[PDB]
RNA sequence: GCCCGGAUAGCUCAGUCGGUAGAGCAUCAGACUUUUAAUCUGAGGGUCCAGGGUUCAAGUCCCUGUUCGGGCGCCA
């Protein structure tokens, strides 16, 4: 029953490290 | 003007002249504005600091440190400590004034949902005199920053002793008291913002609703969920039974209507091949009002491809219960549906949470045997529903469908034992369309609802991806809802087209953000957790 | 053939699986692995193996059904935007008879599920080779030529599911935009901001500049205006307390539809408290430069504003942005000095724009008023060189009624517009906080609205009491996310980055 | 000049490392 | 749509059998240099939701609205 897997499309692992100004 | 006027205007009128008669006997008997009119004394003041260069509107305020930091880092100084070698810069709204002295004022400088002392002693100010000028000028609620150094009273109590205060927002009207606040329900609703700056439940409820979506939409996108935005408006009225909220467009020279789900276009994404896709986004319906419904609302709705709703019901499971962890810490939540003073309710959020098949448990409650799944369709089965909605005292207003009747017995029996969150799955095909039907049982549909509370927060049923059947119910609808007039404007033939073009075996699921809210929130009312509840104007002379 | 003969005949074919108790439409296909998983995995197996001993099912869309004799069948399964190839031969297939029976019911653009093993074949192409193939949803309409895919605008726009099947950069557009959302989130919500949702339906529009959509509540007798922007609600939310909000929502306007305007579109709109613009002028920098760098991979993008076969400009986003001021920089352009920037909301300074306008050939529709035409002067001369994002700051008073005065220069306002490849994307003050000032503003729209300008702002009186209640110092910042992915996806055309663009109904 | 820190509403700390079906 | 209620000072609330609406807080003026809901002294205020009526007199009674809290519905 667990649907298979697909990968984040958002990057995964906090992929985006957003510079905070 | 009219004659004789009204009794009421002529008797008005009297009062008045013996109000200012017996005014003026005792006054003289022995302009200043009454000092009720605070909003008139203040807006001269602030006038008179504009003239004279004093103004009480800068453009730039730096802040060096938040009051929820400031409060974390000295909360371990002792009493009468004085840290005279740090300098901070910190902001706030004023809620108290004490004047212990012609030199000596303390000011409860509170925000970001703390509170924090600032003790103004003539002796580290900069100087007397400014000092007294900025102490006049300071009253209750006004928006200023502070730079000094922290410190703790002899008490023990933390607090900034300033060394020069700046006026950065005056407020022009009077501040209610903390001590009894703010109360009244149309008050709180019509000023949000006084209600957020009186009440401090308030802000953490929109914080928890906040967290809610942040945390679904966190799942979903680990799932591998994509983000969509589909259109709030069409040219197709479309044929739900809900009232859409109709518009203009005057350069196309035509009505738009307002969005009451976007089921269809996630349905032609997926056909397009896009297997997993999710909309958290606003749904408008032109109904009616109550504690649990709203006009408009906010709703999560996803569809996942080669899935069913058996698997939804482990998804949704998992989201609920994960979520609930998150955000209250526990699997147990308390719930006042009738108010504080009301009967509380132990909602259990644990994992495997509990699943019952609409007519079985609708046969063990209402007591007798329903037909067979396949007869519901007809009219003895609308009789005897009907027999048995009469003999159960159930009242359904008319017209007495078999839906409407079976959806009355539902509620009223099914619905009155779902504290904890439920499934209700298997429902008769004829209370729902756009479900596929049930694989074993004839006669009865695949989808699934979640309850919880008695109210309702999931829905989900496997897609009917069939364009034949599709377009039979679609057409049946339409022939419903026109009652003459032609269904081309209540049939969506871009839909059928999609659907003929092919549709994998896809699950949809939709859940109700504001209900979930209300629901973590100890809330029984919708408006507590919208910000801006819609208010009619009150009229005013 | 004919589309509507293939049609019928499928329908045919469908309807008789039906009746024949072969369901077309399973209730349920376990998908054990994705096509992506499938390629990542088993593509270090040499040209020719077959793994006997992993049975796996996948499933998708049928692409091509090439045959190479009555034993071998070749189709190509099309997933999440990759390529697989089912090699159903006889020998490996469960039955010769159902080989036969599933080789005589399958055609291009099904939904079908396979259950194989994985392998390669002769040449280097991997490869599942079915065991078991099951019909998961038929496609009754015939799907375009392999070598004629869809290329009519109108037909992609309108049919965006034949888009999305056909062409597979559509796809990787729309992930480009749900990325930038993302990031514009994760900016906002590591910097502490609180994501808020604001009413869509207002008493009386207010926020913007634009001609609002009117709708009629039932439970509430009264008319409702559409929103137009969040602003007013973000402002008196922050009276209230909470110092940083924002809102990615849609905002919708009742002007023409063209190739670069929709009804609805969506924008971002964050407050900070005791913040002024140039903050926000960094912040602004430091957000877009890394969305840039995070979702293309590097500062610099190639942008083609009419088509690809233009001529290509190439936009550097490192993160400081050039920064102009839209009197200086006017006056600079036309060659001459304009008037003190005190006495622009006078006469003699309009009839000196009007002539200035009609001698550079500059077209403005009336009204003719002095905001309208210093509009219509800045985007004639300042916006058309602004290739590389820019920002133009020290707007005048008269286009900007919701912004506080500047504190140095008299007649501007403490504002700045972000410009790249000659289009505003963003725009951001320091709010106005004083109530009297406010008030005179709010009035004087007022008066315009009355006699012509209708787009004028309207008035509102609960703002105004709000403000009364005391606003701290606050900035506001609102970027429209429509422009920024087609900048970003390289598409001179809003209908590209939209699902379901409105569209003129056809006869 | 870079604006006072303030700390994230939800969690922070990559707080939502959500258990998957 | 129908039904049952509410509306009194900025906020939180009294007001009898119709006989001049009044408490705390807030606001205004003045004291008091360690107070936290500071305290102490003195002062003013409301078309009692708005309109009409009955009455010698109406917050108080009758009748219209207005806006709201609920309950039915409506959202298949
Ligand atoms: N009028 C409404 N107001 C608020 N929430 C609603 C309303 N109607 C439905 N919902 C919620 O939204 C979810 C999905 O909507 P629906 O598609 O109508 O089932 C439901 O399960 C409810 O929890
Ligand atoms: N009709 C429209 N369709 C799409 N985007 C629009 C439309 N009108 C305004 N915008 C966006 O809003 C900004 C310009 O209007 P404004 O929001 O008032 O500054 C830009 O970011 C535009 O992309
Ligand atoms: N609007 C739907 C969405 C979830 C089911 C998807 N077909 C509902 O809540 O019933
Ligand atoms: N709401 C404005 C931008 C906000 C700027 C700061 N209040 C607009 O759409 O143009
Ligand atoms: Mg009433
Ligand atoms: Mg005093
Ligand atoms: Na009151
Ligand atoms: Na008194």
């Amino acid at each position: 029953m667990p649907m298979y897997q697909v990968k984040p499309y958002h990057g995964g692992g906090a992929p985006l490290r957003v510079e905070l100004p | 003007s009219e004659p004789k006027l009204s009794k009421n205007e002529l008797k008005r009128r009297l009062k008045a002249e013996k109000k200012v008669a017996e005014k003026e006997a005792k006054q003289k008997e022995l302009e200043s504005v009454d000092p009720n009119q605070y909003y008139k004394i203040r807006s001269q003041a602030i006038h008179q600091l504009k003239v004279n260069g004093e103004d009480p509107y800068p453009h730039k305020f730096h802040v060096d440190i938040s009051l929820t930091d400031f409060i974390q880092k000295y909360s371990h100084l002792q009493p009468g400590d004085h840290l005279t070698d740090i300098t901070l810069k910190v902001a706030g709204r004023i809620h108290a004034k004490r004047a212990s002295g012609g030199k000596l004022i303390f000011y409860d400088l509170r925000g970001e949902g703390v509170k924090l002392q600032v003790m103004a002693n003539s002796r580290n100010y900069k100087s007397e005199e400014e000092f007294i000028h900025i102490n006049n000028k300071l009253r209750r609620g006004d928006i200023i920053g502070v730079q000094g150094n922290p410190g703790k009273t002899k008490k023990g109590e933390l607090s900034i002793i300033p060394y020069e205060i700046t006026l950065l927002s005056p407020c022009l009207h009077m501040l209610p008291h903390l001590h009894f606040g703010l109360k009244d329900k149309e008050t709180r609703y019509r000023q949000r913002y006084l209600d957020l700056i009186l009440n401090d439940f308030v802000r953490q409820k929109f914080i928890i609703r906040s967290k809610i979506i942040t945390y679904i939409r966190s799942f979903l996108d680990e799932l591998g969920f994509l983000e969509i935005e589909t259109p709030m408006m069409n040219i197709i009225p479309g044929g739900a039974v809900a009232k859409p909220f109709i518009t203009y467009h005057n350069e196309l020279d035509m009505n738009l209507y307002m969005r009451i789900a976007p089921e269809l276009y996630h349905k032609m994404l997926v056909v397009g091949g896009i297997d997993r896709v999710y909309e958290i986004g606003r749904q408008f319906r032109n109904e009616g009002i109550d504690l649990t419904h709203n006009p408009e609302f906010t709703t999560c709705e996803f569809y996942m491809a080669y899935a069913d709703y058996h698997d939804l019901m482990e998804i949704t499971e998992k989201m609920v219960s994960g979520m609930v962890k998150h955000i209250t810490g526990s699997y147990k939540v308390t719930y006042h549906p009738d108010g504080p003073e009301g009967q509380a309710y132990d909602v259990d959020f644990t994992p495997p949470f509990r699943r019952i098949n609409m007519v079985e448990e609708l046969e063990k409650a209402l007591g007798m045997k329903l037909p067979e799944t396949n007869l519901f369709e007809t009219e003895e089965t609308r009789k005897i529903l009907d027999d048995i909605c009469v003999a159960k005292a159930v009242e359904c207003p008319p017209p007495r469908t078999t839906a409407r009747l079976l959806d009355k017995l539902v509620g009223e029996f099914l619905e009155v034992t779902c504290i904890n969150p439920t499934f209700i799955c298997d429902h008769p095909q004829i209370m729902s369309p756009l479900a596929k039907w049930h694989r074993s049982k004839e006669g009865l549909t695949e989808r699934f609802e979640l309850f919880v509370m008695k109210k309702e927060i999931c829905n989900a049923y496997t897609e009917l991806n069939d364009p034949m059947r599709q377009r039979q119910l679609f057409e049946e609808q339409a022939k419903a809802k026109a009652a003459g007039d032609d269904e081309a404007m209540f049939i969506d033939e871009n839909f059928c087209t999609a659907l003929e073009y092919g549709l994998p075996p896809t699950a949809g699921w939709g859940m109700g953000i504001d209900r979930v809210a209300m629901f973590l929130t100890d809330s029984n009312n919708i408006k507590e957790v919208l910000l801006f509840p819609a208010m009619k104007p009150e009229d005013k002379k």
